[PDB]
Parts: structure tokens; C-alpha cells; sequence
């Protein structure tokens, strides 16, 4: 999938 | 002596003009404090002074330079307090958990209220305890510093950005009124970055992507913490997936290159680089054969159905239905076997967990698949406008 | 002296021995205040329920002409013209109801005022003199302080988003209602129960709880002798089994038919239920009413052609319902008859939008089964039953 | 349409 994080 | 306080009296000897220099590094008004720090076993009143000079003169030993100062601190002032959430947004694990013990064992309350909420946070994010159980805790705590008020949502909202869980988001960080904090400028202005990040990705959630992207350019512009460039670079990056190939990759490049030494980052700009690729259904040099993530497997899978390999496709989605998905993840698992199988129910059900996790930026994946197999334009209007309850 | 006064003593020589009964039926096994009633001009009873219950008893054919005339000679000031007031709304006698109203408004009792003050409010809503927000706003600076009027301000609101289709807000407002606050007024208590159970077996039809609409309208039905509540709750069973039960629906509504034989607007709305149970099975249907061009009318003409293949006929009614403004609900079924018209699946589909924006769970069965029978996803019909509209 | 009443 798409990586994500803040 | 701290090693910091070593080396800027070695660097002392050699080079006066440098107590200007480090005056106006630390943003000081008057060159006093830097004196007393260096001949006074004594902090500054912001800890950016510190960081800022640690960054100017010594930027290549920040880690070693700050783990050896930070775990010197005395855990009941607003230095050591400071130095949590640095610790903290830096991702220095090592550094926080040494931190948050000792600030729970001692006998400030104020150092109390920050060591025992950074550790519902920490239990949270390695899935010691559930979200239930933090929100438990957290109300017995009875928080009365606007801080820990403010990370006491932060830890939740980095906790549903993880778990696919974007529902709840929106609401949650509007409650954040950073103007309340008064004391602890340098914990003021990081959280203020963290909620830059954050929002950056909720509009990116919501499929409002110049407002996205606006966003991760203030976190840029607020911050020197690689973390959070990091995940600014990844956000521009995203929000750019499906219309600008070369913009998207060059801020996925950006990445990788202020990420070199860290293998976390890297992997993550790897990974955004193999998403990339495979959306736009491209050679994909980036591909992990050696994981066994979901994230991984996914695009796996995405580009032997690219590049018409189905057999191998299949193996890798029968592998993937063997694992425990979010919500977010399964809409992605049902999007893969739409294409593979070429069957709309498959992308029905994507477009049912995109709605879940409230995702309105992949969900345009089984969309765009639907709209190929010819389905009716209101139809795909109607899944649009409903919402998920 | 009031036509029930005068026709009450000439009964009472004949027929000597309705003290005992009329003590039973009014709310009093010991008869002391019925004398008081029946002798000394101008002495009402604590409860209106007694005058209410012996007219039904004894002059059932000629409740309107009596209570008419003495509602009318009442004390506007005086806790049974307050009763009568209700008693007036709910059988929507509003010939009794708008005198009282203008007269509660100019007298000097204050809590009189404040009801036909509310009162005026529903009635100005429910007839389109004024808008929601209006209504909502001029609610507010009345500063209601009685329990009655706080239940019933909420009750008006509920009555405007049933015949408005907008039944998204039904729910949680009538949860707000608790009559147990209402203690000085018995037979209004009473009556907005029985409002409340007909608007709880619309909510419970309107989001497909079909077992619980029929509980309620049984409840209804146990708690009231007011016809106009009778009318609604036989309505609303027969609607409940529209899509199972042929010959119960039908029964329900000719049950309604027999009671509103003196009552042309009850009639109508009777033969409108039939009309439509008809056109859901697919039926030869008499009870269309070609001489309307009301929407509902419209539609049911429309659906019956479709029906039976009469496609010409049909477009010709469509096309007569394309220059009339719809609510959403309305706006819901024209796109299902549209859909079926022209077996054109868009139609279905802006028909579940307009039936999930007035969030009808019950009549948004139709465009389904159509989708269904066209051979739509099964998988993608879960889906649209799952989304909600925001 | 189908009648509706309370």
C-alpha cells in the first residue's frame, strides 16, 4: 500500500 | 561536564567570535546565559537555545552531543520536560523511555503529568494497551497542564492515523488550542509542527489536496526536526500520486536524501517510491521481495498484475488473506483482487472499506477500475456522496 | 344554557337512571360533581375527559355539534378551554380550534396565552404561513415555561418533518419529549401520549422496524377514542404489511374505511393507501383518482400504467409530474416510476439518493428490488442499503 | 406516493 505518517 | 559543555569550551579556546555567534544561534536578547550555562553545572529558559546551537556548530553529533546532555538533566524542570518532547518527536526511543521512568518515579508533578501520559503514548503506538485502555487512562490521570491536554489528543490522533481509523480525525484535532500553552515556548512551537503534519494528512485523507499540501509546507517551514520533514516530503509526495509523476518522485527523492542515515526513513521513502510506481503501473525498481509486511506484499502483488503475471499475483494475495488487515489495508486488498479477478464485487467491497476507514483519496483506485468496466456515472456518484456510519 | 345542558336534563327523565353509569364513564365512581355539572351554569369538571367521554356515550352521532357549542361559550381563562383546546387539535376541528386560539392569545390568563401562542404556531406551520426556522425562532422567544407546551413544541416539529419527508431528525427529537413533567393536566397527558404513540409507529415504519410500528400503533390504539388517532394508527399498520401482507393491509385500510364513513378527508386518505397497496402488487386498481392533479394521485396513475404496459399513457402523466415541485421523498418515487418507465437504472439510483436524504428506509425497497431484477451486484446492493446520507 | 399521517 501507500505509506503514511505525520 | 556534559560532553555539549566540553566541546563548545574546546571550540572556545580556539575561536572567540563564536559567543556572539552561539548568542544569536540560541536567540538570546543578551549573551548572559551562555556564559552561566558553560561555568555553572544551569539551562536556559527555552530549549531551543541549546538544539539551535547543538544543530549550527555540531549538526553531525546531535544524537550522541543530546542523549549525553538530556539523560544529565535533573527530571523536574522545564529542561528536562523539554527535553521529553524532543526526545519524543525525534523518534530517540532510547532517550524517552529512560526519561518518562524517571519523571514517573519523581517527585515533580509536573514532570509527573508529562513522564506518565508520554507513557500511555509510548504503551499505545508498540500496542501494549488499547485505545480503550489509554482513554481510560488518561481521564483518571486528571490532566491539568494545557501540554498534556493538547499531546493527550495528539497520541490518539497518531494512533488512528496508524490503524487506518481516519474517521475520528478531524473532529479530535480541532479540539487542540494551542494558544494555551504559555509556559514551554519550545513544546508550544513543536506541537505546533505536529499539528501541521497531522492536518496535512487529514486533508490529504479527505481528498483536499492543495490544502494538503499547504500544510506540510508550513510544517517545513516551522520546524529544523527531521521527523518532521520526513513526513512532510512523504505527504506532498502523496498528495501528488495520481497527477504529477515526476513532482510526486522528486518529493519522494527529497526524502530519501535527508533520511540516508536512517534506515526507518529510507524504507518509508522506498516504499512511497514502490506505491508511486506501481499506480502508475511502471517498471518498479523499488519492489521489497524479501518482506513479509502487508505493505510490501501489496505491491508485490500490484505490479505482477501490472505486468501480467497473474500466477505470481496470486500466490502473493493467498498469502495476504493469511493476515490480520485494518480497514484501510483490506480496501486495498479488495482493489488487488478486483484487478486480478476482474471482478466488480471485489471493488465493491474496497470502495466499502475506504468508506470505513474514511479514506477519500485511495478509494479513487476502485473508482477509476469501475468506471473501466463501464459502470453507471451516477452510480459512482451516489457511492461518492454516501458516507459510512 | 349549552346544547349538551339542554339535551342532558331532557335525556335524564325518560331515562332516570344514568347517574350511576355516567359516574362510572366520567372519571368518578361517586357522582357529586356530575349534579354540580349538570345544575349550577358554568361548573366544569377537573378532567375533560368526562364531558368527552359521556358526548361519545350518549350523543356519539352528534359530537361535533355538541362539543362545538360548548367549547365555544367556555372561559378562555379557565383550565377546560385549555383541554379543549387539544381536545380540538387532535380531532382537527379547527373551526373550534382557531376561535379558541385568537381568544387564548388576547386574554389576560397567562398560561392560556402561552398555549394558544403555540398553538397558532403549529397551525401557522402546518399550513405553510410560515417556515421552520420561523416557527423554531418565534418558540424560542415565547419562553415557554409550562411542561405542556414544552412537549408540544416539539410535537409540532415533528408533525412538520413527517409531511415534509424530512424524517432524519425524528428520532432523536421525540426522544427529547417526557410527559411524565405534565402533571396538572390529565387528558392532555393523555392525548400527547397517544401523539406520541402514532409518531413512534411512523419512525419505527420509516426506518423498516416493521414489528415495533405495529406495537406502537397497537398502543395507539389501546390508549385513545379519538378517531382522527384511530385513522393514523389503522394507516399505519395497513403501510407496515404493504410489502407482505396483501389481504391484512387491505384489511387495516377498509377498517379505516368503515370508521370514516362521515369524514370525507379520512375517506380520501384511505383510498390513497389502497391505491397504492394495488399498484405495489401489481393489481387491476379502482381506487385511483383521476381527477387530481396532486402528486400522490399523479404517481399512483402513473405506476398503475406502467403496470399494465401502458408506456404512452404513462410518459403523459411523468410528464405532467416534471412541472410540480417535490420534497425529497416525493422526488424519490418519481425517480422510481421514471426508472421503471424507461428500465433505466439511473433513475433507480437518484431514487435510493433521494430516499437516503429523507432517510426512508421502508419505500427505498423499491428502486432495490428493481436493481435487483436488472441484475445488479449483490455485494454493491449491501453496500447501498449500508451507506447512510449525511 | 404512499400516504403517510400522525
Amino acid at each position: 500500500g501507500m505509506p503514511r505518517g505525520a | 561536564m556534559e560532553l555539549i559543555r566540553i566541546a563548545m569550551k574546546k571550540d572556545l579556546e580556539n575561536d572567540n567570535s563564536l559567543m556572539n555567534k552561539w548568542a544569536t544561534v540560541a536567540g538570546l536578547k543578551n549573551p548572559n546565559p551562555l556564559y552561566d550555562f558553560l561555568n555553572h553545572d544551569k539551562t536556559f529558559n527555552e530549549f531551543s537555545s541549546i538544539v539551535n546551537i547543538v544543530k549550527s556548530q555540531y549538526p553531525d553529533r546531535e544524537y550522541e552531543l543530546m542523549k549525553d546532555y538530556c539523560l544529565n538533566l535533573d527530571v523536574k524542570t522545564k529542561a528536562a520536560r523539554s527535553a521529553l518532547e524532543y526526545a519524543d518527536a525525534n523518534m530517540f526511543f532510547e532517550i524517552e523511555d529512560v526519561l518518562i521512568d524517571s519523571m514517573i518515579s519523581c517527585s515533580n508533578m509536573k514532570s509527573k503529568e508529562y513522564g506518565k501520559v508520554y507513557k500511555i503514548h509510548r504503551e499505545l503506538s508498540n500496542s501494549v494497551i488499547t485505545e480503550f485502555e489509554a482513554v481510560k487512562r488518561l481521564g483518571k490521570l486528571n490532566i491539568k497542564t494545557p501540554e498534556m491536554n493538547s499531546f493527550s489528543r495528539l497520541l490518539l490522533l497518531y494512533h488512528y492515523l496508524s490503524t487506518g481509523n481516519f474517521s475520528p480525525m478531524a473532529q479530535l484535532i480541532k479540539q487542540i488550542d494551542l494558544s494555551e500553552i504559555s509556559e514551554n515556548m519550545y513544546i508550544r512551537n513543536t506541537y505546533q509542527t505536529r499539528v501541521h503534519v497531522l492536518m496535512s494528512n487529514i486533508k490529504l485523507n479527505e481528498n483536499s489536496l492543495e490544502e494538503c499540501r499547504e500544510y506540510s509546507k508550513k510544517a517545513l517551514e516551522s520546524t529544523n526536526i527531521l521527523r518532521f520533514q520526513v513526513f512532510s516530503y512523504l505527504t506532498i509526495g502523496n498528495s501528488l500520486l495520481f497527477s504529477n509523476y515526476e513532482l510526486a518522485q522528486e518529493n519522494f527523492l527529497k526524502g530519501l536524501s535527508i533520511s540516508v542515515q536512517n534506515e526507518n526513513y529510507n524504507m518509508i521513502f522506498q516504499q512511497a517510491l514502490c506505491f508511486l510506481n506501481n499506480v502508475w503501473r511502471k517498471e518498479n525498481k523499488w519492489i521489497n521481495f524479501e518482506s513479509d509486511s502487508i505493505m510490501d506484499l501489496q505491491e508485490q502483488a500490484h505490479c505482477f498484475i501490472n505486468f501480467n503475471e497473474n500466477s505470481k499475483a496470486k500466490e502473493v494475495l493467498d498469502k495476504l488473506d493469511l493476515l490480520v488487515h485494518n480497514d484501510n489495508e483490506l480496501a486495498m486488498h479488495y482493489y488487488l483482487k478486483g484487478r486480478l479477478e476482474q471482478n466488480k464485487a471485489c471493488f465493491y467491497s474496497s470502495i466499502e472499506y475506504f468508506k470505513k476507514s474514511n479514506d477519500k483519496f485511495l478509494i479513487r483506485l476502485p473508482l477509476l477500475e469501475l468506471q473501466k468496466m463501464g459502470e453507471n456515472q451516477k452510480l459512482l456518484e451516489l457511492l461518492l456522496l454516501l458516507e459510512h456510519h
